[PDB]
């Protein structure tokens, strides 16, 4: 299938939660909420999160 | 759904609750997508009106346009809200939301 | 007077990247997610025909000028809490100048 | 502040592989621009696009930036 | 080991002793892993975030 149809393969960024011993970075989580609320939340629902 | 499809030129914004798990690459794909928006589609790409070119999206034609730009948010904790810094942060929140 | 004339070249692209994908500046009435803005300055808020503005935009009846435009763009949602406009806003003053400065050399 | 992914995409766009890759890409775009003017491009069903080359470029930069980017982020 | 013959003395460990240790282990082992886990992830945890707030 043409490379374009598949879509470019996303590289692997070194996430701080990747790792059998790593937890999510909650501070980063908090920031992300704000980003969602002020930028994404105008078009994206988050129906499953109470 | 109709109201939603109306406000986005026929397209329908998926609920982000499980998007990290509902895609291949997860955190990586989500992030590379939010950032992956070139300013001009590669030469020869006939792009449908109302569409935007993103290479990481299958088929190249995604209905969502670039929305993340530098400093468009004032992080309460001080952190410089660069476009890739914001991308990293939602994706981590979206990952939590899903898992 | 809280408006300085920036550049119409910076505003052209500030618009391209953050407004263009919903708004059209040329003559006529080609409405997209937002109504086409040709002759929006001096006009009231929610006038352009062929468009179905929310109850909120019409209700405020804002006379459009450089100073209201710069205060709306600060927070389109704080200005009119019921606007269907999906936009966070331009936090930096300089950017609203260059932006609105483009709208005079365009929506004219 | 200048975005960290851009700063890196720029530094890597200007390396040997970087300049070689953008060249092959630009030599393609330039080849298409011609076709578009030529007699009846609208009717050809063969139209070349430069996605393949844009991908090799983009891929390269991904490989270079990805393991680095997050050290610059908070 | 003669360390064994001091406790059980040539006998297998009895079912009661076993069960008893199961309770002790269960509680200890947890605190241990939890402690090592929380420590290894300092700064990322909510407690750590709440301090900086
Ligand atoms: C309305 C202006 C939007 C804003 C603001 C954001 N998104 Fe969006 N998103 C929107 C549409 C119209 C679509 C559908 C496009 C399609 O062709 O299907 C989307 C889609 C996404 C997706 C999933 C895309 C896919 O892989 O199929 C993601 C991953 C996504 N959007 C994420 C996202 C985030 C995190 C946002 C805030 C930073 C965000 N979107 C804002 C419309 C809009
Ligand atoms: C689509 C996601 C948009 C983007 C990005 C921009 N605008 Fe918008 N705008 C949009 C909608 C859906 C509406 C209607 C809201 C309503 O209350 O009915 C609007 C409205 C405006 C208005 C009011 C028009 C009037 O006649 O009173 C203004 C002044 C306006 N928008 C300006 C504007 C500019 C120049 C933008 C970039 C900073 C911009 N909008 C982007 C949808 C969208």
């Amino acid at each position: 299938m043409t490379a374009a149809e598949h879509g470019l393969h996303a590289p692997a960024y070194a996430w701080s939660h990747n790792g059998p011993f790593e937890t999510f970075d909650h501070a980063s989580i908090r920031r992300g909420y704000q980003v969602y609320r002020e930028v994404c939340a105008a078009c994206h629902s988050l129906d499953r999160v109470a | 759904e109709q109201a939603a499809r109306a406000a986005n030129q026929g397209a329908l914004p998926p609920d982000l609750s499980l998007i990290v798990k509902a895609r291949h690459g997860g955190c990586d794909y989500i992030f590379s997508l939010l950032t992956g928006y070139p300013d001009e589609p590669p030469a020869g790409v006939a792009l449908p009106p109302g569409s935007n070119y993103n290479p990481y999206f299958p088929g190249g034609s995604i209905a969502m346009a670039r929305v993340l730009f530098d400093d468009m948010v004032e992080y309460e904790d001080g952190t410089p809200a660069t476009t890739s810094q914001m991308a990293k942060d939602v994706t981590t929140f979206l990952n939590w939301c899903a898992e | 007077t809280e408006f300085k004339a920036g550049s119409a070249k910076k505003g052209a692209t500030l618009f391209k990247t953050r407004c263009l994908q919903c708004h059209t500046v040329e003559k006529g009435g080609p409405h997209k997610v937002g109504p086409n803005l040709h002759g929006i300055f001096g006009r009231h808020s929610g006038q352009a025909e062929g468009y179905s503005y929310t109850d909120a935009n019409i209700k405020k009846n804002v006379l459009w000028d450089e100073n209201n435009m710069s205060e709306y763009l600060t927070n389109p949602k704080k200005y009119i809490p019921g606007t269907k406009m999906a936009f966070g806003g331009l936090k930096k003053e300089k950017d609203r100048n260059d932006l609105i400065t483009y709208l005079k050399k365009a929506c004219e | 502040d200048t975005d960290q992914l851009e700063d890196l995409r720029e530094h890597f766009k200007n390396t040997e592989e970087g300049k070689a890759l953008v060249h092959h890409y630009e030599e393609c775009a330039e080849r298409v621009k011609i076709q578009q003017q030529q007699p009846g491009y609208a009717d050809l069903e063969h139209k070349e696009d430069c996605v393949e080359e844009f991908f090799h470029l983009q891929h390269y930069l991904d490989t270079a930036t990805a393991p680095r980017l997050f050290d610059k982020l908070k | 080991s003669s360390l064994y013959k001091t406790f059980f003395k040539r006998n297998a460990v009895f079912v009661g002793t076993i069960f008893a240790g199961a309770f002790v282990f269960q509680t200890v082992f947890d605190t241990a892993i939890t402690s090592w886990y929380e420590n290894h992830n300092k700064g990322k945890l909510w407690k750590d975030v709440k301090a900086k707030i």
